[PDB]
């Protein structure tokens, strides 16, 4: 009943998380989308493929596989869009004003208007990316944050998980200390990073609403997988 | 019956 | 800015001092309640609580430094999260129930439609506060963090970005205040960081509940059976 | 707007 995750050291945890990272995928090379149909066609196709990788990433997060299948399902159903969004914002960091959905699909807020209700979400994403950039978010910190989302977002809509969450907190502090931050800088930065998780949640909620409206507008069919992830949010 | 239930086991 | 000049203890005392009062509902046990009227009691209460919240916000260190425009934004963005965290706080000592008012203590059973889902989340959050043994000093810090944080990334030119930097400095002050409280409570340094994380992560779930509640409020408004005050309709409107 | 008014009063 004991999880290997708790026996790992800070560096083993970080290396595990870094090693679990999914690949950066490409968009279909066709369509420069200026229609609602083509825009959402490309993004939904990409999301579909990203989800499969996310599911296999989650299985590689220490402590996750220790949960029942039902618990794993619940956590992923709750966090999937938050997880896609934090990845997007991270990939877009070194591209101010741009959202790097894929290396061959780098979009801006102008792009967003060609889809009713999308420019609002684009703006929130861009704002978050900029915040990450100014904070000089490190990749080691990013993978910790992404794992925190997976384990935290659905945890109150249910002990092991909280212990693993604590471990990840220890891991974040470990990284900041390793980087030479003073104690006060350590707790302040930890707070700043975790507060951004509130905004990521907000974006996910708003995005889920938008995705639902697009489903009812039926301008593009969604996959069975994407539909089931959306339906989980009732 | 969820696709997620299957993908998590695959 | 007096705000950035306050000590941990001074910040705690300031926030405790600004705490709004607990109000009573119009609930009458003898009087029959439908789904509407029960919601009429809650919306009536929320409306009154909002006036107090608005005046509470003015007493949060740093808040009045901001432009009226920015003050409006933060409150429009945070109002339901703030009501919700206060509710969850008040309900901490009443397992399985929500204390909307001293004379109105409801359980999930009296969830009547779509409100049951939100009740369940609030109850779960209260349970978590209980599990963590949340302290009043920690609670007031969290509530002020919500006011300042929730709308700060959804606000012009290079100026009006200094508005944001000030907010971040106050936020950092509140983090320092939280750490100071935990240290005084004899928590080890590792325990201090762990608890800070546990507390801040709750804010993610409060945001979630607020967004789900805002959806529910919009549907109640569209069903036009539940009376909504003018102030409530305007705050709801700000979320589109 | 009401909120605006209350913040000023
Ligand atoms: C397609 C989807 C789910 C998405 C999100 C992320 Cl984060 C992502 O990386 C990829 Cl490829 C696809 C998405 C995106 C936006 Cl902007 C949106 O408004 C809606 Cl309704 C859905
Ligand atoms: C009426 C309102 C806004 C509310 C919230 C809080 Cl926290 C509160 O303390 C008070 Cl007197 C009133 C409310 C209540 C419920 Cl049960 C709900 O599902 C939604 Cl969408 C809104």
């Amino acid at each position: 009943k004991n999880s290997l995750a708790l026996s790992l050291t800070a560096d083993q945890m970080v290396s595990a998380l870094l090693d679990a990272e999914p690949p950066i995928l490409y968009s279909e090379y066709d369509p420069r989308p200026f229609s609602e149909a083509s825009m959402m066609g490309l993004l939904t196709n990409l999301a579909d493929r990203e989800l499969v990788h996310m599911i296999n990433w989650a299985k590689r997060v220490p402590g996750f596989v220790d949960l029942t299948l039902h618990d794993q399902v619940h956590l992923l159903e709750c966090a999937w869009l938050e997880i896609l969004m934090i990845g997007l914002v991270w990939r877009s960091m070194e591209h101010p004003g741009k959202l790097l959905f894929a290396p061959n699909l780098l979009l801006d807020r102008n792009q967003g208007k060609c889809v009713e209700g999308m420019v609002e979400i684009f703006d929130m994403l861009l704002a978050t990316s900029s915040r990450f950039r100014m904070m000089n978010l490190q990749g080691e910190e990013f993978v910790c944050l992404k794992s925190i989302i997976l384990l935290n977002s659905g945890v109150y809509t249910f002990d092991h998980i909280h212990r693993v969450l604590d471990k990840i907190t220890d891991t974040l502090i470990h990284l900041m200390a390793k980087a030479g931050l003073t104690l006060q800088q350590q707790h302040q930065r930890l707070a700043q990073l975790l507060l951004i998780l509130s905004h990521i949640r907000h974006m996910s909620n708003k995005g889920m609403e938008h995705l639902y409206s697009m489903k009812c507008k039926n301008v593009v069919p969604l996959s069975d997988l994407l539909l089931e992830m959306l339906d989980a949010h009732r | 019956h969820k696709i997620l239930h299957r993908l998590l086991q695959e």
